[PDB]
């Protein structure tokens, strides 16, 4: 259980709208730049908070699923995503895990899609107003400490209209876990509509100046930012 | 350059003001017309106006 | 002046499934007030006309939308909450209402948008079983938040003395059952109540009314209705590279300038129809009337 | 203590919220008591 710098990772398209060559300001739950992310080389149950940023880099496909919920028992509903070499299945049944699940009962929603999963895989899980939103991205990386310094946005992988209660989560078997805070970001959409860069308006005075000027470049002078 | 920038900025602000709600339920007049009957649409339309 | 539109086009997807309003409304036993049954409605054609074939309802009160406009709107998702209440309490099912049912059993948001439908149920819920045993919560420490269900059977401790889970003095049982009888007057008759809550905008629309999809017209000033997105303009082929999850595009001013067709899955650029000022050039009327 | 005297069906407050009462200071209070018919209770309101 170590700590690592998140750099600029953890940026996702906040909405379905298309924009080209724009600097757009969005207030939403994001992973702050250069934040501390927990690093696991193994998987204890972790709190969920507002949202979760997840990163994996294994080549053996050891990481094969996530569990979300409050009690993680049959007392309350527990979201369960399991990926296998062919597909990815999602359920909201009440489970009694023991270590797949010893017992399952009272299923409400089920879903099947293409499997979610060096080849770094990044995910963002949010649970807001009865919607579970999953954003995902897969990028080629090289060997190193982890979480390279490049920039890549996370496209919306899936949305689930399940009004469940989530406060904790756990993974199923070197992965990185970070948390999301309500931040205002300045995203850059290039000519093709791809988010190529972003500014975290609360990172430092320079980023606040950039957000106030709605630009990535600041001319010499003194600028009156927030009070 | 300052004159040109001031004119462009004023026009951009004037156009951006069409996205505000001003206390209405929506900033699009067609949505108000297609979602509400006249007696209830009048309040929202006046708030936009 | 302004170029007037020539045609009107509606573009809805191939979704033809009828929304399961039948099972929601034509259910043998509705749940109690404190345990109102909520169902999700999505990915179907919401034909509200069939609702008129299920009951001559005495209440069809809609907030934020007109009842006659429902067949021409697209919704992202719908919540259907069903229960059985007393008639005189039906008025409590509304935003900004204070009462036992409104605050302790079922609460609506201030910004609630949707409809409420209540109809008679004396002929079907005056019998035994749960029909005569319809219950509701009477006491609670604090008012329920909007869209919240509390089915706990905790004993309400009115006094300071602890109850230890046993009903007694100042230790009441909040879950009180109705006494619905056919002999009661209109002030105590049971009514079945269904509340529809719609969610508009944001997510792509998947619940739409029974509106036919017409042909696609390009390079002409027309009215367009793309999955509830209403507008007027000229549709052309566009070179914009929409990502697979993206539906419509906006400019710097945040005005919709591109749209993905629900059926053909192509990207159409939208340009407002031509307009401008008209000027009359004239010598003085003392000279001539030509302009 | 008012909650220990009756399970009242009406606690309608104008210009103040019922839950905020314990955190407010008042200069003076008038308490007007009577007995009415139930259907007429709604008539006890401003602009009625
Ligand atoms: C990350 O943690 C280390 C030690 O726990 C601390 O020194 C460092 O300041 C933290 N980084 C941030 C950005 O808070
Ligand atoms: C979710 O669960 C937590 C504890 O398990 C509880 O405190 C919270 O009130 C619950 N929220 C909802 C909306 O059920
Ligand atoms: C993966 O899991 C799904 C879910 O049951 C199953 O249908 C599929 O056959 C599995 N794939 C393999 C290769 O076993
Ligand atoms: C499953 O759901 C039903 C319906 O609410 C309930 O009666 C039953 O107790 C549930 N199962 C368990 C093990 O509690
Ligand atoms: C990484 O994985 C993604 C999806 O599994 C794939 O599209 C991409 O080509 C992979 N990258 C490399 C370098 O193989
Ligand atoms: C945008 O896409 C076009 C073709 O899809 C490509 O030629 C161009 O290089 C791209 N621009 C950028 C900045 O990636
Ligand atoms: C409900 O369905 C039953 C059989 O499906 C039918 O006999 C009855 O008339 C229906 N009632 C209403 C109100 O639709
Ligand atoms: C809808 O049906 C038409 C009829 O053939 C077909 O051409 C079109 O591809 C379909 N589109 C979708 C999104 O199903
Ligand atoms: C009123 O006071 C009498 C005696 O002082 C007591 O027996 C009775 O319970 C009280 N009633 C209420 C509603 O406080």
């Amino acid at each position: 259980q170590s700590y690592t710098n998140s750099f600029t990772r953890g940026v996702y398209y906040p909405d379905k709208v298309f924009r080209s060559s724009v600097l757009h300001s969005t207030q939403d739950l994001f992973l702050p730049f250069f934040s501390n992310v927990t690093w696991f080389h193994a998987n204890p149950v972790l709190p969920f908070n507002d949202g979760v940023y997840f990163a994996s880099t294994e080549k053996f496909n050891i990481i094969r699923g996530w569990i979300f919920g409050t009690t993680l028992d049959s007392k309350t509903q527990s979201l369960l995503i399991v990926n296998n070499a062919t597909n990815a299945v999602i359920k909201v049944c009440e489970f009694q895990f023991k270590n797949v699940y010893s017992s399952a009962n009272n299923c409400t929603f089920e879903y099947v899609s293409q499997p979610f999963l060096k080849n770094l895989s990044e995910f963002v899980f949010k649970n807001i107003d009865g919607y579970f939103k999953i954003y995902s991205k897969h990028t080629p990386i090289n060997l190193g400490r982890g979480l390279p310094q490049g920039f890549s946005a996370l496209e919306p992988l899936v949305d689930l209209p399940i009004g469940i209660n989530i406060t904790r989560f756990q993974t199923l078997l070197a992965y990185y876990v970070g948390y999301l805070q309500p931040r205002t970001f300045l995203l850059k959409y290039n000519e093709n509509g791809t988010i190529t860069d972003a500014v975290d308006c609360a990172l430092d005075p320079l980023s606040e100046t950039k957000c106030t000027l709605k630009s990535f470049t600041v001319e010499k002078g003194i600028y009156q930012t927030s009070n | 350059q300052d004159v040109v920038n001031h004119n462009a900025q004023a026009l951009n602000t004037l156009v951006k003001q069409l996205s505000s709600k001003f206390g209405a339920i929506s900033s699009v007049l067609n949505d108000i017309l297609s979602r509400l009957d006249p007696p209830e649409a009048e309040v929202q339309i006046d708030r936009l106006i | 002046f302004r170029v007037q539109p020539t045609e009107s086009i509606v573009r809805f997807p191939n979704i033809t499934n009828l929304c399961p309003f039948d099972e929601v409304f034509n259910a043998t036993r509705f749940a109690s007030v404190y345990a109102w049954n909520r169902k999700r409605i999505s990915n179907c054609v919401a034909d509200y006309s069939v609702l008129y074939n299920f009951a001559p309802f005495f209440a069809f009160k809609c907030y934020g939308v007109s009842p006659t406009k429902l067949n021409d709107l697209c919704f992202t998702n719908v919540y259907a909450d069903s229960f059985v209440i007393r008639g005189n309490e039906v008025s409590q099912i509304a935003p900004g209402q204070t009462g036992t049912i409104a605050d302790y059993n079922y609460k609506l948001p201030d910004d609630f948008t949707g409809c409420v439908i209540a109809w008679n149920s004396n002929k079907l819920d005056s019998n035994g079983g749960g029909n005569y045993n319809y219950m509701y919560r009477l006491f609670r420490k604090s008012k329920l938040k909007p869209f919240e269900r509390d089915i706990s059977t905790e004993i309400y401790q009115a006094g300071n003395t602890p109850c230890k889970g046993v009903a007694g003095f100042n230790c009441y049982f909040p879950l009180q059952s109705y006494g619905f009888r056919p002999t009661y007057g209109v002030g105590h008759q049971p009514y079945r109540v269904v509340v529809l809550s719609f969610e508009l905008l944001h997510a792509p629309a998947t619940v739409c009314g029974p509106k036919k999809s017409t042909n696609l017209v390009k390079n002409k000033c027309v009215n367009f209705n793309f999955n509830g997105l209403t507008g007027t303009g000229v549709l052309t082929e566009s070179n914009k590279k929409f990502l697979p999850f993206q539906q419509f595009g906006r400019d710097i001013a945040d005005t919709t300038d591109a749209v993905r067709d629900p059926q053909t899955l192509e990207i159409l650029d939208i340009t407002p129809c031509s307009f401008g000022g008209v000027s009359v050039i004239t010598p003085g009327t003392n000279t001539s009337n030509q302009v």
